[PDB]
């Protein structure tokens, strides 16, 4: 309403919002596409892969 | 005696003392009676070949409840109307009561603010280069500590909100809501009859007596089964899968497993009821072992404080803190969504870094506002052994 | 399973690491990575009685991820770091390809013996074995918790 | 909202008083020839199917 | 769920159910209202004609 200047580093143009990046979401799926116990029924072994996991 | 145990020529003697000696002449490294037995060469430095930094990001399982505010104001409020059954009209009464007033009565439960949570961390550029035999692994160290500083947000938020509805499932809702089971081979029939109670018009299954303006009265309501969830131990979901759906024949529309939020154990959390002060130094170290750096001696815990890890084994903390868990682990709390009011405000999540060059270590901060609450004006049934 | 995929400060042994005696560390798993380990009796009982004599199996069959053995022990550890004394001990040991261990060296306390060995007079008390103590056993884990590197160049 | 609850309450009132008078009838009317006696909870599964 | 041959026998097209079959009460030994607390309890359900 009041026009003013609206400008400071913080508390101007930093008081009402900021840049948003990430809301700490479920991307790793818990209880949708993992937390699974619904697997197949047949011949069996070796769905067991290994990455390097060095980073 | 041994040159390895001699700490006074290590790389920590030059960073606590302001003055140190500039050049060096080396050493005559040995492998005689160390942790570095070597058959062929007693005079070489132990070569390591790699390090790994294993790290997995962790979820929240509640991000479809993530409604977003704009962070203005601090009180919210909601209210229903009490139900009011009609009467038989008896004409022996006076002809003047139609002038008399009759206001409708309301519920009026009021909610305060949430809590803003925060965490900080410090990356050094000086001593960290003495480890990290390449340069990329230090960058992996940076992105790994950043990803754990966002994953812990998830695990603490799900743990605290799990704690809040389990804490609600004790000592808050009345005896017309709770029912008494006896076994895990019970409580599956009892949850199966407990569901499709709620699609009968009833006032026995809410808790509006715990509202402010509605202690006496009643309030009928229902639910819609795209809207209920059940909350239980993974043991019970294990029982439902291996026994109830497995050992029977035609359940082609009956298997209600899509509403089963289930956990390994329904408690790791602690709540202070008696107030006190902090005196033990190892208690301070144990708190900042989990990151609570702000705590000093002489500090004062409030009443409405949770603790989210096992903290009940300190001498300040015995007796006055309490674990929130079911007793006999035969536990099933069914509710309906629109009752739990989850909220967070996190657009200002990553604050700009502070550099501090004269110590040369950057420091970040993470802030987010979060508002847990649940609403009493819906349908809830708890199943336990008292 | 369904506990292995919860955010748990337990289920790991970070308290038995080097720098992590105090504190917590949460981890989950992915169902492409859980390995069951048990006897053949348990797996056999499963796939002839439970999943056979039940009706619905439509998603439940976790037998894809089970490894089993006829027994979980034929193997031995050392205690007390004993010494070689007897002729019959070493020449019994000769029968399994061992040649270098002559009468007069010691055995370190962390060695393994990999066959039925405890009946020698030097070994009783000094040598213990590795088995489940009750033959009713299932150790299940997240895979790539085990690491296994060999050099066969 | 107060108006639509002033019709919702007469709805729930009407239905539960009507099931109440049905139970009242079941206890106080229909002399012994009309009532059959089950024993167990699976007993009446057979009884209603034959009835 | 268990008796395996339902295509024909499913009589759950005609089953009215309820949580309880009674929360509704009945009066014997007629009386008079004589406590203020009792009528204040009745005011919390809409009954305003009571004295």
């Amino acid at each position: 309403m009041y026009e003013g200047n609206n400008m400071r580093s913080m508390m101007g143009t930093s008081y009402e919002d900021s840049r948003l990046n990430k809301r700490t979401e479920l991307n790793e799926n818990m209880s949708i596409d993992t937390n699974k116990s619904e697997d197949s029924y047949g011949v069996q072994i070796h769905s067991l892969s290994k990455q390097s996991f060095t980073g | 005696a041994l040159l390895v145990a001699k700490s006074a020529k290590s790389a920590l003697q030059d960073f606590n003392h302001d003055y140190s000696k500039s050049w060096t002449f080396g050493d005559k490294w040995d492998n005689s009676n160390t942790m570095f037995e070597t058959f062929v060469n007693k005079y070489l430095f132990p070569k390591i070949n790699e390090t790994l930094l294993i790290d997995i990001a962790l979820g929240n399982r509640f991000n479809w409840l993530a409604k977003e505010q704009d962070f203005i104001g601090q009180y919210s409020e909601e209210y229903v109307i009490m139900d009011t059954v009609p009467i038989n009209m008896d004409l022996s009464k006076n002809e003047e009561l139609m002038l008399k007033r009759n206001y409708p009565r309301m519920a009026t439960k009021l909610y305060g603010n949430g809590i803003v949570k925060k965490q900080k961390f410090t990356l050094n550029n000086n001593d960290t280069r003495f480890n990290f035999q390449t340069l990329a692994d230090a960058t992996n160290y940076a992105l790994g500590v950043y990803k754990k500083k966002i994953s812990d947000i998830n695990v603490l938020e799900e743990k605290e909100m799990r704690a809040m509805l389990v804490d609600y499932s004790l000592n808050q809702l009345s005896e017309t809501n709770v029912r008494k089971a006896t076994s895990k081979e019970d409580l599956a029939s009892k949850v199966f009859e407990a569901i499709l109670n709620l699609q009968n018009n009833s006032a026995k299954y809410n808790e509006v007596h715990r509202a402010s303006g509605g202690a006496i009265g009643q309030y009928t309501t229902v639910s819609k089964l795209k809207d209920i969830v059940i909350l239980t131990t993974d043991s019970l979901k294990s029982y439902l899968l291996d026994t109830k759906i497995a050992n029977t024949f035609q359940i082609a529309g009956i298997d209600f497993t899509d509403h089963v939020i289930s956990f390994d154990d329904l408690g790791g959390v602690f709540k202070v009821t008696k107030e006190f002060k902090l005196q033990n130094q190892d208690s301070i170290d144990f708190l900042r072992a989990y990151g609570d750096y702000q705590s000093q001696l002489g500090d004062t815990i409030p009443v409405g404080a949770v603790f989210t890890y096992d903290v009940s084994k300190l001498k300040e903390f015995t007796g006055n803190v309490e674990e929130i868990k079911p007793k006999s682990d035969l536990y099933a709390f069914i509710l309906d969504i629109n009752s739990i009011k989850y909220k967070r405000y996190t657009k200002g999540m990553l604050k700009p870094p502070f550099h501090n060059p004269e110590f040369d270590e950057v420091t970040h901060w993470i802030h987010y506002y979060s508002f847990k609450a649940i609403s009493p004006f819906f349908n809830k049934i708890l199943i336990t052994d008292q």
